[PDB]
């Protein structure tokens, strides 16, 4: 992992 | 969060009919074919990804 920047991904 | 993935960049945005925003997300370690359009509430853990997209709107590339 390169950053702490995350988002919920739609399946 | 099992569905919370690392974002490489937000590369586009659009407005829904409620006036809320959706973001076109490029996912770290995935290819273009895996990009998704995500509703704004999915970016609550990505405030920097939005601010960075917004800054890049003002620059050339």
């Amino acid at each position: 992992a390169r950053t702490k920047q995350t988002a919920r991904k739609s399946t | 969060a099992s569905q919370e993935f690392e974002v490489e960049a937000i590369v586009d945005k659009r407005q829904d009919k409620n006036g809320n925003t959706q973001y076109l997300v490029r996912w770290k370690g995935y290819d273009k074919q895996d990009d998704t359009w995500e509703p704004e509430q999915h970016l609550m853990n990505c405030e920097k990804c939005v601010h960075d997209f917004n800054r890049r709107q003002t620059e050339k590339q």
